[PDB]
């Protein structure tokens, strides 16, 4: 028994240990509230104005389209604090913590983004974090040490889920404090073009940036809706991270969704260049979308991702992140194969890449 | 056959609880591992509690999940648990055999064909551990299709209503985790005590608390953890422990 | 004979060999025009605002600030693209420069900063930039190898100084192109206190994001306008970068002001633990408002520095640029000295801090 | 004591043009440099122009900083340049003396006070090569008032307005960056050709164009930049250029 529906199709679900559901439970029931609260929608709404940056530009870019019908607009993420869409969706579960009358934060991270995005937002809202950019999350009081902890102290502490993935209603949480990305952009691009895109495209990790982009186009039937996996060195060699057009249906994380595992049911991981798309799963809702033809997904090597990111800075003067790159690099190619048709294009780029800097190097 | 439910039978007939020992399948070894099952039941070993190795165990403790680690370091596979499983039911046709599972190594390659292998080699139970009750339908319907019985969980934070349903979905036992009144008013499964349990005065503790019996892990496992290195001290000491706990309980 | 008074008070002037003269001079007359041209400021507003990402965001600071009688405002320059103020004023210097029909840019750079935000800014507008981060630099098409080639070139390429300082008309544009800080800043603190701040704080290396902060403010006399130099390992040890105040007057890079330099007259280095701030002289607009009183100029250790950069990392969840650490550090010492003075400040947070993320880890 | 003017009235009669070097006071240091300079003399050089080492040389030539390093590297300062300078002027009562300075070095301990120090060693001329016409006040009044000639140099994208100043303005020779009709029809003080002088051909054609000379600075220093391990070498090799470009102007 649940307020809002856990599921998208078939994907979706609270597959968590009993012993977890009063959790879910109740940060359900705090969500449905703090929805139909003014206070919290104006609390939040400040906070992302007046501390967050937004709302963020959208650039539209003349060189690297320059010869072809293609117009391309980016939505600057990478300009909101801290330098990514992650921000967004972890200043509104800081309040709802909050609001629920919690005064710690349970998080954990593989390359660092969410948790440092987890540790400022804590800093800011006086919150006890602790993590499971290790110097950032210590310098702004993170403690740098997951379920298992939020099983047995939950009362006081809440889990900052990443992405829109896991158990419900993560998956629809995220969504909400991500889809002002989405939102934004159809005001600006109706200012700028006076129409809606043809597509608008984002790269799919765990499907929080996308998710937040597509949102408030999803009624709009005309829009395209184009998620991004990594191919890492390429499909075919299996060393990639694109479970939802390449994975299987299994149950992992709390919920069912597209995921990368062995024939014998083992969950596997997912390669990319980029460290940002490591997840081997999928949010539900974009299976879903899927499934259904609302929404299409593709995948993008890191050797199409890398031109993108050098592309972009030599064209553009940005330097966007190697996860943004990939959906960067579907744009390029939708332009390049067909020069000659005339489209509107909006890529998210849920990122600044001076944090691949290095990676980057390297490789040349 | 009824197997837990014969058990339990006997097990009031004598006035004692019941004592189910938990261990990881081919933890440390397929070879070991037989042999350590064959000493927990010799040792008075009431019904018997096996993990299958899982890649991503959520409700999984350390000390189980270094069992994973071991099983999968000895090259263990599903595979090769139920060639395990119907070996084990061959050499005792009686003792309750109970899976403990994570959902997608029973939905993997179908709900319904996983159940049917585990009533082909003899298992009597299948709790999903991150399978909580109000997603439980396919799984429990599958299973009581093929004679197994539906084990679910019993936190220490459920209500009325999560009572009722465990009541009416459960089979078998009910995984008591660490009350007992309202599950037998409700004709819930026999009650079993799981986690923390590790020493003899809790077992029969648990049994004085109205429970049918006790279930033990880590205490179990950690045994094993310590003797990798000298076979037969781990199953002289796993004999001594289940022996000690059995006592306990009659 | 110039357009423009080249003089603050007896500081500033154009000291430079005979043969930049003209260069110098074209300059300051496409200035003028281009200030006076509706066109050119539609353009600059519109890069500043779709691709900079102005406005920027007014944070106030409750934390830091609880349990005394200060309020403190935080402008985010640290959110503007490329993560610092510089990329205002290179923006518009840009635009001066094609439209002086110019197609090549001439810049140099220390620590990298204003080579990166010269180098975004020409790939951007479609120039030819040379630069004597260098990765940043390159990745943006910028050719990393000055007045001496400007002098045989001024013709097709335009110098782009990175600082208020220098030769007119440099001290004077840098300042225009920076003033929308200060101009946003008021607009702001009056939308949210309803009156002007009692002052506004900013580190001077340079001076230009200093300058573009009191700017507005110049004709407000309520309002005080506080500048910090970089005081090093100590004002007395003499390893420092506070020439206004602790320095002498001499002539160097085609002016006239505060200087760095040995008693024979040999220009010495500015030392402190930012290298933003290691600038030897400083602007003479500086200069002259300190002389008649209208501004004042203090200096903040590196240890103060580097504690103002800790505070506001675990109070916040903001990681501010050592250089903008100097400023809080005075706002702090402001608070902290005289905790039941009421006074409404505003520091002017010229950057972020994560390049100063391994600086700060190692002094750890 | 009006040397330049003296100077040029000789050359005039003679019919011949001026030849004058540049070396930096104190390269490659001061025992070293003090021959040079008399070695510079000797071979013919009509006027001298000399460098008083400075840390920020704008409008200095590569081969040009490269002497200020070495001139440093020896210790060399403003204070033992004077110092040089009156030791020079001893030895040359009448070879007309320019310095080539930078503004801060004038402007340091006050701009009165440094052209007086000009005039009590024998300094002639001083030319400030970051201060342009229009900056030249406070420095060319003071100049006038020690009897020291300032100099100034006369662009080669100069206007008609820059002529009239620096022909009013100036006083000793022009310094001619490489238009001379232009400078006499405004009574300017005699031109010399300065920038790319190496070889004697240029000094003829310079004479041959109307300047009243040409000034060699590179070529002079790129002599001792290529014989610092061998001070003799270095004076002979100086004395055959100089002796040659000082032919070439007769
Ligand atoms: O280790 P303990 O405290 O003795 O409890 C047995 C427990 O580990 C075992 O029943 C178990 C293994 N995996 C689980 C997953 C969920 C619930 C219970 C389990
Ligand atoms: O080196 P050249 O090309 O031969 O020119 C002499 C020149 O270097 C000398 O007169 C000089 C030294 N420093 C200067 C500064 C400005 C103008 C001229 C100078
Ligand atoms: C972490 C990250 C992502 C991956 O997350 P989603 O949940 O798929 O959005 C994408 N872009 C950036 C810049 C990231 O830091
Ligand atoms: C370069 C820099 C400065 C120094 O420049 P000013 O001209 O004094 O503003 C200050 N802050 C930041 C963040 C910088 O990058
Ligand atoms: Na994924
Ligand atoms: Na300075």
């Amino acid at each position: 028994t649940t307020l809002l529906n856990p599921y998208f199709g078939e994907f979706g679900g609270m597959y968590v240990p009993q012993i977890l559901m009063p959790a879910l439970n109740q940060l359900e029931e705090a969500f449905v509230s703090a929805q139909k609260d003014p206070e919290f929608q104006a609390q939040f709404a400040d906070l992302l104005k007046n501390y967050a940056g937004r709302p963020t530009a959208l650039t539209k870019c003349q060189n690297i389209t320059a010869g072809t019908r293609t117009t391309l607009y980016l939505k600057r993420e990478d300009l909101l604090h801290g330098g990514a869409h992650k921000t967004n969706q972890v200043l509104g579960q800081a309040l709802l913590a909050k609001r629920m009358g919690k005064s710690e934060i349970i998080a954990e991270t593989g390359a660092g983004q969410h948790g440092v995005a987890s540790a400022l937002a804590s800093a800011l809202l006086g919150l006890k974090c602790r993590i499971y950019n290790v110097f950032r999350m210590r310098l702004m009081g993170a403690e740098v040490i997951a379920l298992r902890d939020w099983s047995g102290s939950y009362e006081t502490a809440h889990y900052m889920l990443g992405t829109a993935a896991g158990p419900h209603p993560y998956p629809t949480i995220v969504r909400e404090f991500q889809r002002m990305i989405g939102e934004e952009t159809k005001a600006q691009i109706l200012d700028k073009e006076g129409r809606l895109p043809d597509a608008v495209i984002a790269c799919v990790g765990g499907g929080s940036n996308a998710i937040g982009m597509f949102a408030d186009f999803i009624n709009d039937t005309s829009v395209g809706l184009i998620g991004v996996e990594p191919g890492g060195h390429g499909i075919e060699t299996g060393e990639h991270g694109a479970p939802l057009k390449h994975g299987r249906v299994g149950i992992y994380f709390g919920m069912k969704a597209p995921m990368m595992q062995t024939a014998d049911g083992q969950i596997e991981e997912s390669y990319s260049i980029s460290a940002g798309l490591d997840f081997p799963s999928v949010g539900p809702q974009h299976a879903y979308l899927n499934s259904i033809g609302r929404a299409d997904y593709v995948s993008i090597t890191d050797d199409e991702a890398l031109e993108a990111f050098k592309t972009l800075c030599r064209h553009e003067g940005i330097i966007p992140a190697l996860e943004s790159s990939h959906a960067l690099a579907h744009a390029l190619k939708m332009m390049r194969e067909q020069p000659e048709k005339e489209q509107l294009l909006v890529v998210n780029l849920s990122g600044r890449g001076d944090k691949d800097i290095f990676t980057v190097h390297d490789i040349l | 056959m009824e197997r837990y439910e014969n058990l339990f039978a006997q097990l009031n007939d004598r006035r004692e609880g019941a004592f189910v020992p938990f261990v990881t399948l081919g933890d440390p070894g397929i070879e070991q591992s037989l042999k350590i099952i064959d000493t927990l039941i010799d040792a008075g070993a009431d019904a018997l509690e096996l993990g299958v190795p899982f890649s991503d165990p959520l409700a999984d403790g350390p000390t189980i999940q270094n069992a994973n680690l071991r099983a999968f370091a000895a090259g263990v596979t599903p595979a090769q648990c139920f060639e395990m499983l119907a070996l084990i039911r061959e050499k005792h046709p009686t003792i309750p055999i109970g899976l403990l599972m994570y959902a997608n190594l029973v939905f993997n390659n179908g709900i319904d064909a996983f159940y049917a292998r585990c009533e082909q080699v003899g298992v009597d139970s299948v709790l999903v551990a991150d399978v909580p009750v109000e997603e439980s339908a396919p799984f429990r319907q599958a299973a009581l299709r093929h004679n197994i019985a539906p084990i679910f969980i019993c936190p220490p934070n459920a209500d009325d209503d999560l009572l009722r349903q465990v009541a009416s979905y459960g089979r078998g036992y009910t995984y008591l985790l660490s009350l007992i009144e309202k599950l037998k008013e409700y004709h819930a499964a026999p009650a079993l005590q799981g986690f923390g349990i590790s020493s003899p005065e809790q077992v029969s503790a648990a049994v004085r608390a109205g429970a049918a019996g006790a279930i033990s892990g880590s205490a179990i496992v950690k045994i094993i953890e310590k003797n990798l290195a000298s076979p037969k001290q781990m199953l002289a000491e796993l004999r001594s422990f289940v022996s000690a706990m059995k006592a306990a309980s009659r």
